[PDB]
């Protein structure tokens, strides 16, 4: 409900991880 | 708590009579500091008040912006007369307090919003 | 303080005499004040200028 | 957003029935004090911690450079 | 205490003033100073003819 | 060149003097009181060669 | 007792006060200083040009 | 090191000078445009 | 995709260019000073620093506490020589030359 | 709209500027302190002014860019004028903005409705230091160099990635000709994005107006820009540039180092590396840290608590001619940044290590003790009432 | 306002884009000939940040201005696409605004009540000449000299002060190093006029909308800009990067000339000084008069008779679908601008020393037998009925 | 009218006298 809202909004985290080494691939860290 | 007594603190009772310094000199009273612009609250609590008590809160806020552009304060025959302290907000604004508290633990959209800016 | 309604009674009733008056007198202004800062420094450094060199022309 | 219903009567003259200047000079000494006597905890809160810093600088200064002399 | 050096007085230089000019006398007299005493082994570089 | 300014010098390099009293503190000051300065050493104090 | 407001629209009294604190008046039967304020005002518009 | 050092102290004094006469205008002009609110009266009908 | 090879082409163009890289190793030569003095010489943009310390400085150099350093590490392996110490002189902390 | 026409004013061609220049309704009551906000906007139109005519003489270049500062000084017509109201311009525009922060803080100019103003603000402060810090690179002098070399190594102490920060900056191994042609191409850049983050500064305080000096609400007593705030505004405009031109005419080299009229060398350091007097205080924080990974931690914090001022929640009164303890707490604030000023041009020793180490927090105790006046402050009405 | 807030795009914050760019009311019938307005905006911000990262690598000294710009095409990372995408986005610049310059006069779109459109546009196009000539000269070969002299010789031709107007401009007795450095600094500055005169040409059509292509009132079939006409002009700038990427790619020196690729040499001539493309109809008619004076005298009436388009008034038909002997002018007009171009790059000789002078005076006959139909036309809803 | 005119001629000769008063400046008068 409110749960799903943030269970769903926790995977735009990783969608966006899957998506911040897409183009740059930030090698040291 | 127990440092902000003025009647048990010393040290209360000479911020207290600082503060009653300062607003005899424009005539203001404590509650007329209090802005509908700051607090949405603010606003209601004015709009449930009589149309009289209203109207000489604006009189004297216009009499205060009037001193201030001059450089002057009012004369000692006026001070005397005035009453800091004397409130006529601090009852109604806590009741829409009370049932702005109320329609949060039971669900309900609030009455009013602030506009983003 | 007759010269101060015979001297507004002459010229500014009207708008383009008037701005020969701020732009001309500005001038004549620029001119009385330039004259008195370049009296003033050749009166204060007597002996010190270019053209009071005792050996100017002759080098040799 | 800028109305507030309002009562009340204004009296003004014109620019050209007062005197603009001598306003200004016109009781100076009683000026002065009444700015002096109400300013006067907000110069020794803006002003106190700097005299005092820098006299303990300078008496720190003047004791290890005589230290070091033979 | 010799670290920074020792600290220089002050002169009164005939062009220090609001409205004090240079000596012109004595600019001629510093070229010849100049040019017979320093300009062996300092440059200017900047200054022309 | 600047490398054959410092091997005629000791390896030191005498610098330019078209803005040198601007590039030092109090810089009118300290060329004259530096170059009518040379004194002899205190006690304790030794120079090079 | 009648508002103060309510009885000066009842009243059109000839002796009216001014806020004396900031400015004196000229008293009654002065000529008006217009042609003075405009010659101050023009000797600043000089500079500005 | 400063061979404008003379252009530059008679170009300042010629308008340091002039600049003290435009804030001599300026402060007239701002006290006539604002004695009618320096000076006006204003009754109200409230006490404290 | 396209926003991806815009950013990426004017990000990359201020990186280094094919002509710093080509100045970036060589090999250059020292003359000799006195035990204990300082005399640098020039590799590419920056110093090479210098030491050749006296047997004075044998002592209140190495055998100061191992466990009150930032990085605790030997004095024998930064030196190569007994008493010589010349490394590229550029402090790790600011690029600073102290 | 109507029927046929009226002033001029009031058409649409006009109107913009005829409600929000003109006719725009003010407290009556503004001081003079109201008054150094329009004064930054000349000085930022001075700077720009005159930067496009230095710029038609300067060369980015490390083998010519000394000389061409040099050409203009000596054989441009009027050309030491341009330099000089262009380096003593930016302390001019550094004054103007230090006492229009610290009106906004007296008076508490940041609160409610009024936190967007007070957020494009700490922005522009920004954008103000970058741009002085980039400009003072082009002259090419020995402090040119080596605050350039002492700032941008300062990224070499985050985590893992950051030695690849510091290259792609530099573009190569060291400050050279790489780093000042990249260096002047965004100085003609980042005056141009300050001036649009300006007129947008300015539309969010044409939403609700202007605070006084006596911080209540103040719509019933309120009259027009002009002409009542154009001639006490016009009285500033002409005492401030009788205060500048005695810093051109007679004074021009006061307010810098003479460090920077020495052409660079990078291989002998300066005895003291010292910024300008506008740095001085976040230079004294900066050096105050023994760790320099917790020095650029230490920068970030000082505008983070500075974009988190106006979020904190409980106070109905404003200004401080009304508030006693918290007007006690401006002064000794106030003490503290002049005090830092002091430091940052001190050598790193004794004493100034102590000295260094309790102001910086001293100046973070600002911004933790206004909001417990947020609470306290609020039960004040339930215990003086009469 | 409502008590309680509703779709976030409503707000304060972001009602000047809610109103202006999402809800905006478009008329129906728009094609796609209203759609090289905002491909001239994109073109407009590539030129800026292209130039940008381009001015990180280039030095305005005579000794260093030639090899600097060969150091960018060889030693930088990608740096050959930073310049073909600068010196060829500058002829898309033209191409998309003499599109949409051809629009307005086919539609009529400079008539009332859109005056002040029409006069704004024709100040940008006075700002883009003026920054295209200006930049032509930094990478200085030999096109890039012996064009701003002759040029900037041109106005040695305006009465008595005119020969202290050229050594003022030149900052000397010639082009050379004051000229490279004041040339650098002025055309980092009118791009970003450039822009404040951009938004300001769109305040005064959000005023009055939009025409549409048939001329008429349209208030009572309209939709919202978004998604409509935000669809449509994405097809746009998908098929303008397939026809700018054969330029960048595949014919990167074809719209130029090679003499740039020889360093500046002041003692010899080229044997032939041709500008670029979109500056040939301007340079045809320039060179048509045999009076220097008399050539300057002509530029300006193409820059007054064009400001003097929107105020003639009776004519109360505009679109060209309505209007048969009009819009046969067009055409007619349109094969002039071609023939001047065409002029603009040839020796000056027999035969277009005639077919130079005529094309000249046709090009000047447009704006004079407008008004005349602005009178005859009038006559028509009394006889035709 | 014909006092637009005129009112167009006074400030007509103070552009006249006023370039003719910032360029080229006989000083002394
Ligand atoms: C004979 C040719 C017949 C083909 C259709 C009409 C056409 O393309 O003629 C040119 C056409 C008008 O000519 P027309 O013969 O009078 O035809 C009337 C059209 O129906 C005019 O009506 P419209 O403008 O609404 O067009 C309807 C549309 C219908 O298509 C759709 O349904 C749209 C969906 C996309 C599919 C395609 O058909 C098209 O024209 C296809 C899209 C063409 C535009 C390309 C996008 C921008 C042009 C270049 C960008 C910058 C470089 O011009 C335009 O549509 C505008 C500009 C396109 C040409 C610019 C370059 C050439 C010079
Ligand atoms: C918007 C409308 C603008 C149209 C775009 C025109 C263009 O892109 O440049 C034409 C283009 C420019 O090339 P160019 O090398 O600068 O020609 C001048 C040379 O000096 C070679 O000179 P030329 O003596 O051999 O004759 C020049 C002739 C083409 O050269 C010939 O081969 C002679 C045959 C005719 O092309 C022209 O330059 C005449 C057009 C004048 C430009 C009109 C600008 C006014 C816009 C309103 O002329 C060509 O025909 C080259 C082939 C590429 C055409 C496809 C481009 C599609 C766009
Ligand atoms: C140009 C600058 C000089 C002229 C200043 C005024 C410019 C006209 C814009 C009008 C304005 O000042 O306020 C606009 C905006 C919304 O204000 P609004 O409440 O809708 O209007 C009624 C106000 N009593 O008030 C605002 O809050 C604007 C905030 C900035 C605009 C949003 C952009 C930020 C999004 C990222
Ligand atoms: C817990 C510590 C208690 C602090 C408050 C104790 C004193 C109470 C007080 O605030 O008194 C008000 C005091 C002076 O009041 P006032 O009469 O207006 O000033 C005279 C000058 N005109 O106003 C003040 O002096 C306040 C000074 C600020 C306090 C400094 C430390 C913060
Ligand atoms: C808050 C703004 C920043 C606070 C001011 C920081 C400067 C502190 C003043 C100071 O004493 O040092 C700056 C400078 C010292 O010069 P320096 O070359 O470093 O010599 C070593 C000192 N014996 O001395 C100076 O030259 C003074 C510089 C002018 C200061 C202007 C006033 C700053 C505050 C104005 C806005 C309020
Ligand atoms: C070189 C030059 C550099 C200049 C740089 C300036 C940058 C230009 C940016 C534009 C600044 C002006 C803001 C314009 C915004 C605007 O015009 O608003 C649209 C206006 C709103 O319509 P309206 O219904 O009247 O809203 C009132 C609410 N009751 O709708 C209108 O009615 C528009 C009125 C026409 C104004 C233009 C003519
Ligand atoms: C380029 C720099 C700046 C410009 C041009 C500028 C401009 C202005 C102007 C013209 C005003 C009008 C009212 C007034 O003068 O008080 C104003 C108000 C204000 N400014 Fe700035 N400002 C700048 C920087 C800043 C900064 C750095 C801050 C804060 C961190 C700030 C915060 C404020 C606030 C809070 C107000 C409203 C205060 C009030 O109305 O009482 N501004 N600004
Ligand atoms: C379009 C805007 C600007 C341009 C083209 C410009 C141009 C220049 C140029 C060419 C120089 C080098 C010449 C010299 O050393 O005097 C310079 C230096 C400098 N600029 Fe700017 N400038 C602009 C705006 C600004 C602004 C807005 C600021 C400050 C907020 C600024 C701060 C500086 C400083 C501090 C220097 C160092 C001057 C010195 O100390 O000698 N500039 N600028
Ligand atoms: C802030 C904006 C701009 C900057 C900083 C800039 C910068 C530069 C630079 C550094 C060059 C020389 C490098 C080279 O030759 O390729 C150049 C050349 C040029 N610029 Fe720009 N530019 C800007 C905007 C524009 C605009 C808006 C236009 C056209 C409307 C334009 C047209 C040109 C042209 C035609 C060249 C000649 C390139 C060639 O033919 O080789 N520039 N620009
Ligand atoms: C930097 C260059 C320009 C930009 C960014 C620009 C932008 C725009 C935009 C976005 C529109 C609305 C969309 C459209 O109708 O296609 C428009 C319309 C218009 N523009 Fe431009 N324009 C530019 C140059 C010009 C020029 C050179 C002229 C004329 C000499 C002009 C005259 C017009 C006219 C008459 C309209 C009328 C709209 C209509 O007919 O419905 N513009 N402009
Ligand atoms: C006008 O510039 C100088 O005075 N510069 O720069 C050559 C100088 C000269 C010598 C020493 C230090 C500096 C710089 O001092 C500081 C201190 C803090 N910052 C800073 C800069 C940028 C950012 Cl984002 C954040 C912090 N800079
Ligand atoms: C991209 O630039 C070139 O092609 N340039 O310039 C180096 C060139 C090269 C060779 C020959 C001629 C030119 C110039 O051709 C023209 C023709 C008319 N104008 C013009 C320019 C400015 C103004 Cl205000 C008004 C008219 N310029
Ligand atoms: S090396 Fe010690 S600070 Fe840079």
């Amino acid at each position: 409900i409110q749960p799903t809202d943030v269970k769903a909004a926790a995977m735009w985290g990783v969608a966006a991880a899957t998506g911040g080494l897409y183009l740059i691939q930030p090698w040291g860290w | 708590q127990s440092f902000i007594d003025p009647k048990k603190n010393w040290f209360a009772a000479q911020h207290m009579k600082a503060i009653s310094k300062r607003l005899r000199r424009f005539g203001l009273r404590y509650d007329d500091l209090y802005d509908p612009y700051y607090d949405l609250d603010v606003k209601e609590a004015l709009n449930r008040l009589p149309k009289e008590v209203v109207d000489a809160r604006h009189q004297r806020l216009k009499r205060a912006m009037d001193l201030s552009m001059k450089h002057e304060y009012l004369p000692e025959d006026l001070q005397a007369m005035q009453t800091p302290f004397r409130g006529y907000l601090q009852e109604m604004l806590a009741l829409v307090k009370r049932e702005k508290a109320e329609r949060e633990s039971l669900g309900g959209l609030p009455l009013y919003q602030r506009t983003i800016p | 303080g007759g010269i101060f309604e015979a001297l507004y009674k002459v010229l500014m009733r009207r708008n383009s005499v008037y701005v020969t008056f701020v732009i001309a007198g500005a001038f004549v202004g620029e001119r009385a004040v330039d004259y008195g800062v370049h009296k003033l420094w050749e009166h204060n450094n007597v002996g010190k200028r270019y053209e009071d060199i005792s050996v100017l022309g002759q080098r040799q | 957003k800028g109305f507030v219903p309002m009562k009340a009567v204004t009296y003004g003259l014109s620019p050209f029935q007062q005197k603009i200047m001598p306003g200004l000079w016109k009781d100076l000494p009683t000026k002065i004090h009444h700015k002096v006597s109400e300013n006067w905890i907000s110069a020794t809160l803006l002003l106190g911690p700097l005299v005092g810093v820098y006299s303990y600088v300078q008496n720190y200064q003047e004791k290890e450079k005589l230290s070091h002399r033979y | 205490e010799a670290e920074h050096g020792l600290a220089c007085p002050s002169y009164p230089w005939p062009h220090q003033g609001i409205l004090s000019s240079y000596d012109h006398a004595s600019i001629r007299r510093g070229h010849q100073v100049y040019t017979q005493v320093c300009a062996s082994c300092h440059s200017m570089s900047l200054i022309s003819y | 060149n600047e490398a054959a300014a410092r091997f005629a010098n000791g390896g030191a390099y005498p610098p330019d003097l078209s803005l040198i009293t601007k590039a030092p503190h109090n810089g009118q000051n300290y060329v004259f009181a530096l170059l009518t300065g040379y004194r002899d050493p205190p006690a304790g104090v030794s120079i090079r060669e | 007792e009648i508002p103060a407001t309510v009885a000066a629209v009842k009243n059109p009294s000839s002796k009216i006060v001014y806020d004396e604190h900031n400015h004196e008046r000229y008293p009654p039967g002065d000529p008006s200083k217009r042609a003075f304020a405009y010659f101050v005002l023009t000797g600043g518009r000089f500079v500005y040009a | 090191a400063e061979p404008e050092m003379e252009e530059r102290k008679l170009m300042g004094f010629k308008w340091i000078f002039v600049l003290t006469l435009a804030l001599l205008q300026a402060g007239y002009y701002r006290r006539l445009r604002w004695s009618v609110l320096k000076s006006r009266k204003l009754v109200l009908d409230v006490v404290n | 995709s396209l926003v991806r090879l815009l950013i990426l082409k004017f990000v990359l163009s201020m990186s280094a260019s094919k002509d710093v890289l080509a100045l970036a190793s060589l090999e250059v030569d020292l003359s000799s000073i006195e035990p204990g003095t300082t005399v640098t010489v020039k590799w590419r943009g920056k110093p090479v620093f210098i030491r050749r310390r006296t047997e004075d400085d044998i002592k209140l150099a190495n055998s100061v506490d191992v466990g009150s350093l930032r990085d605790p590490q030997q004095d024998a392996e930064r030196v190569k020589n007994p008493e010589w110490l010349i490394v590229i002189g550029v402090c790790t902390h600011l690029g600073c030359i102290p | 709209m109507r029927n046929q026409r009226f002033s001029l004013l009031k058409q649409p061609i006009s109107s913009t500027l005829n409600q929000h220049l003109i006719d725009y309704p003010t407290p009556s009551n503004l001081s003079y302190w109201w008054g150094f906000g329009s004064l930054a906007g000349i000085c930022l139109v001075i700077q720009i002014v005159t930067g496009v005519f230095l710029a038609m003489h300067y060369t980015p270049h490390v083998d010519l860019a000394f000389n061409s500062v040099e050409h203009v000084m000596r054989d441009v017509e009027g050309g030491w004028l341009l330099r000089y109201m262009h380096a003593n311009g930016a302390s001019m525009f550094l004054i103007v903005v230090h006492l229009h922060i610290f009106r906004g803080l007296y008076h508490a100019s940041y609160s409610s409705p009024r936190e967007f103003v007070r957020c494009l603000g700490v922005v522009i402060f920004l954008l103000m230091i970058v741009t002085a810090f980039t400009g003072y690179v082009p002259p090419w002098g020995q402090m040119s160099f080596w605050g350039a070399t002492v700032i941008t190594s300062l990224a070499s102490a985050i985590p893992v990635v950051g030695d690849t920060i510091v290259t792609w900056l530099w573009g190569g191994f060291s400050v050279d000709n790489a780093t000042l042609n990249r260096f002047f191409s965004l100085h003609h850049l980042l005056p141009f994005i300050l001036v649009g983050a300006s007129l947008l500064h300015l539309a969010a305080l044409h939403q609700y107006g202007s605070n006084n000096p006596l911080g209540v609400h103040s719509e019933m007593d309120q009259i027009s820009f002009y002409p009542y705030f154009y001639v006490k505004d016009l009285v500033g405009w002409v005492a401030f540039a009788i205060f500048f031109s005695i810093w051109i005419f007679y004074a021009p080299n006061v307010l810098g180092h003479p460090d920077n009229y020495i052409p660079a060398n990078p291989m002998p350091t300066p005895p003291h590396i010292v910024p300008e007097w506008y740095f001085l205080p976040i230079h004294a924080i900066l050096r105050s840290i023994p760790d320099k990974s917790g020095g650029v931690a230490a920068i970030a914090p000082v505008f983070i608590c500075l974009l988190a001022l106006p979020f904190f929640k409980s106070m109905y009164v404003r200004s401080s001619s009304f508030r006693p303890i918290h007007q006690g707490i401006f002064w000794l604030l106030l003490a503290d940044r002049l005090l830092l000023g002091w430091i940052g041009c001190q050598p790193v020793e004794a004493p100034f290590v102590t000295i260094g180490q309790i102001p910086p927090l001293v100046f973070f105790l600002f911004f933790a003790i206004t909001p417990i006046p947020g609470r306290v402050g609020r039960g004040i009405p339930n215990s003086y009432t009469d």
